[PDB]
DNA sequence: TAGG
């Protein structure tokens, strides 16, 4: 069964600086999602730029799609080729209002505390 | 030596003297040790203090059963809230003030929600072992501003109970989120007026009471909740029990009319997945959807709970020693010396405040 | 350390929900081997909580392999007026039957299958928490959980 | 005089 993936910030893991290959978990608004091989294409951009995620699922056969919904990835994110960041969908939840840029926030904070041993 | 018949009294005003009335500290006014004190070595206390409430009651005689030679004077009792007050005490603690009404038709400003200074009043300890006061031979009251106009209320905190070991010196009244783990004793207890005997189907058999006719509806609900740091043991009546459960008025009107019949329904409960620890019917169908609930997150609900301590700091016998242990995590029970459950009057039931956005699939009925 | 009679410590009487990556890291205590330490604070039936990886149908127990983000670890989570209720169960039997996909919440007992902490689900329930609804109060409180009392020395 |  998987490993585990953190939420580096959302428009660092599209552009090549967190490693690759290890589990992690991201989101992405989908806009036109593959059927075939279940390749969702996750958006990312805070103020800074377009980069772009994809996610192919493996394990589940059904799951269907939405129009204009963030959708968060938890599995393997390989170290895809050119222009492309490829998410196994071995864990695939859908994302509607929550406050997002606030959930980075606290996972930033969760991040502070991993140093206060 | 009394006044005279004709004589005149001279206000010799502060402005006129002031070698030692720069020293007037206050009044006669004991303070926390003292009233804190079983034995506070005098008669007569002195506090500041502000009430939140006032209520009568007739002078009862003691054990509520004495002779018939007279009817005393109606010296009517009365018991007043009050939110203690000195420099230390430094979160509201409270108590009731008792006075009688023998030649005493209560001063002015005894209104609940003023502020006013006593004195001369007699503290002492009950056979129930409560601290209170009562009046003598040197009574001493006085306001120190109008009751207010401005009559918007406060509720109670938002804390985590990582910080609660004691008793008191806290937020006494207070509130924070945890998640329900069991139930403690749940009455359904339709019984009589006078004396409350049961009545089956809304129907007594000790009716030798009064003409009362249709019976009283207590419906006592007792749960256990955990909240991220211990245990939390809780306690209503009457007013907590559809909620905690979660039924509407027609909900709980037609539970309480299935349950009409037999009128006095029992079970009680000690922790998760402890079954029924009264002894109530198996066989009845009531029973079996109860604990078909009772084996179910709906009666033990994530939710956040308000609170105060149940045994008031009048004089806090405590409950029981620390205890044992034997529990296991991991592979094995390990034991220690830790104390006993808690008492912590629940006060009003804030539900799954939870986020809304797990669906904004809601509902339409 | 701590002995085992040095744990008036309150979560030694209550449940927790702790940082599953430390909790990896929590010191199994050689006291009684099982029994997790954050810094020296023992639990009785940890809570944890976040999207699940594996499933599989066990002869008891569902296997629910949970990450938050924070890290993995798994569950063997146990397998769980009567007219009306015909409907009773009608919401709750929901909210007590998963399938793989999404997110769930455990509590319970521990123990160690074969250096995996093993948490073994005491109480647990279907969640439609999958969009991290409650994430930002929950991990909002959770490094606050932490920094408060246990991850701090006992008093 | 004064809790269940
Ligand atoms: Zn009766």
């Amino acid at each position: 069964l998987p490993k585990p993936g953190t939420y580096y910030l959302p428009w660092e893991v599209s552009a090549g600086q967190v490693p690759d290959g290890s589990t992690l978990r991201t989101f992405g608004r989908l806009c036109l999602y593959d059927m075939i091989q279940s390749r969702v294409t996750l958006m990312a951009q805070h103020g800074s730029d377009q980069h772009q995620v994809l996610v192919c699922t493996k394990l589940v056969e059904p799951f269907h799609a939405q129009v204009g919904s963030l959708y968060i990835v938890l599995g393997e994110l390989q170290h895809q080729q050119d222009r492309g960041s490829v998410v196994k969908a071995r864990v695939l939840t859908c994302v509607e209002g929550m406050n997002l840029p606030l959930l980075e926030q606290a996972i930033r904070e969760q991040r502070l505390y991993k140093q206060e041993r | 030596l009394t006044v005279q018949d004709n004589w005149t009294l001279e206000l010799e005003s502060s402005q006129d003297i002031q070698d030692v009335l720069d020293a007037n500290k206050s009044l006669p006014e004991s303070s926390l040790t003292d009233l804190l004190s079983d034995n506070f070595t005098d008669s007569l206390v002195s506090f500041s203090a502000e009430i939140l409430s006032r209520t009568l009651c007739e002078p009862l005689v003691a054990s509520l059963w004495m002779k018939l030679g007279n009817t005393g004077a109606m010296r009517r009792c009365v018991k007043l809230t009050v939110a203690l007050e000195t420099a230390e005490c430094e979160f509201p603690p409270h108590l009731d003030v008792y006075i009688e009404d023998p030649h005493l038709p209560p001063s002015l400003g005894l209104l609940p929600g003023a502020r006013v200074h006593f004195s001369q009043l007699e503290k002492r300890v009950s056979r129930s072992h409560n601290v209170y006061c009562c009046f003598r031979s040197s009574t001493y009251v006085q306001v120190l501003s109008f009751p207010p106009e401005t009559t918007i209320s406060i509720p109670l905190p938002h804390i985590y109970l990582a910080e609660l070991l004691q008793g008191g010196q806290s937020p006494f009244q207070a509130t924070a989120s945890c998640h329900i783990v069991s139930v403690f004793s749940l009455q359904l207890f339709w019984v009589c007026a006078y004396c409350t005997s049961i009545c089956r189907q809304g129907k007594c058999t000790r009716l030798s009471t009064c003409p009362t006719q249709t019976a009283i509806s207590q419906a006592i609900i007792r749960l256990l909740v955990e909240d991220g740091t211990a245990e939390a043991v809780v306690t209503c009546r009457n007013h907590h029990v559809a909620a905690a459960l979660g039924l509407c008025p027609r909900e709980w009107a037609s539970l309480l009319d299935f349950v009409q019949v037999p009128g006095r329904v029992v079970l009680q409960f000690a922790g998760p997945g402890a079954q029924l620890e009264s002894s109530a019917r198996v066989d009845e169908p009531m029973t079996m959807f109860l604990w078909t609930l009772c084996t179910s997150p709906s009666v033990l609900r994530p939710i956040v709970l308000s609170f105060e301590l149940e045994r008031k700091p009048s004089k806090i016998v405590p409950l029981e020693p620390p205890r044992l242990q034997r529990f296991q995590c991991g592979e094995l029970p390990f034991l220690t010396h830790v104390n006993p459950r808690l008492r912590l009057s629940c006060l009003s039931i804030r539900e799954s405040e939870y986020s809304s956005s797990l669906g904004i699939l809601a509902s339409s009925c | 350390e701590t002995p085992s009679l040095l744990w008036l410590d309150p979560v030694f009487l209550a449940f927790a929900k702790l940082y599953i990556r430390d909790i990896l890291d929590m010191k199994e205590s050689r006291q009684v081997p099982g029994v997790f330490l954050y810094n020296g604070h023992p639990i009785k039936q940890v809570d944890v909580l976040g999207t699940v990886i594996g499933v599989r149908e066990r002869d008891a127990f569902y296997s629910y392999g949970v990450d938050d983000s924070t890290g993995v670890i798994n569950c063997i989570c146990w397998k769980k007026l009567t007219s009306q209720l015909k409907k009773l169960q009608e919401t709750i039997e929901q909210k007590t039957k998963i399938e793989i996909g999404d997110t769930i919440r455990v509590r319970g007992s521990i123990r160690t299958y074969r250096e995996e902490r093993e948490i073994h689900a005491t109480t647990y329930y279907k969640v439609d928490d999958p969009v991290w609804n409650i994430q930002i109060a929950r991990m909002l409180e959770l490094p606050t959980i932490y920094r408060k009392v246990y991850d701090q020395p006992f008093h």
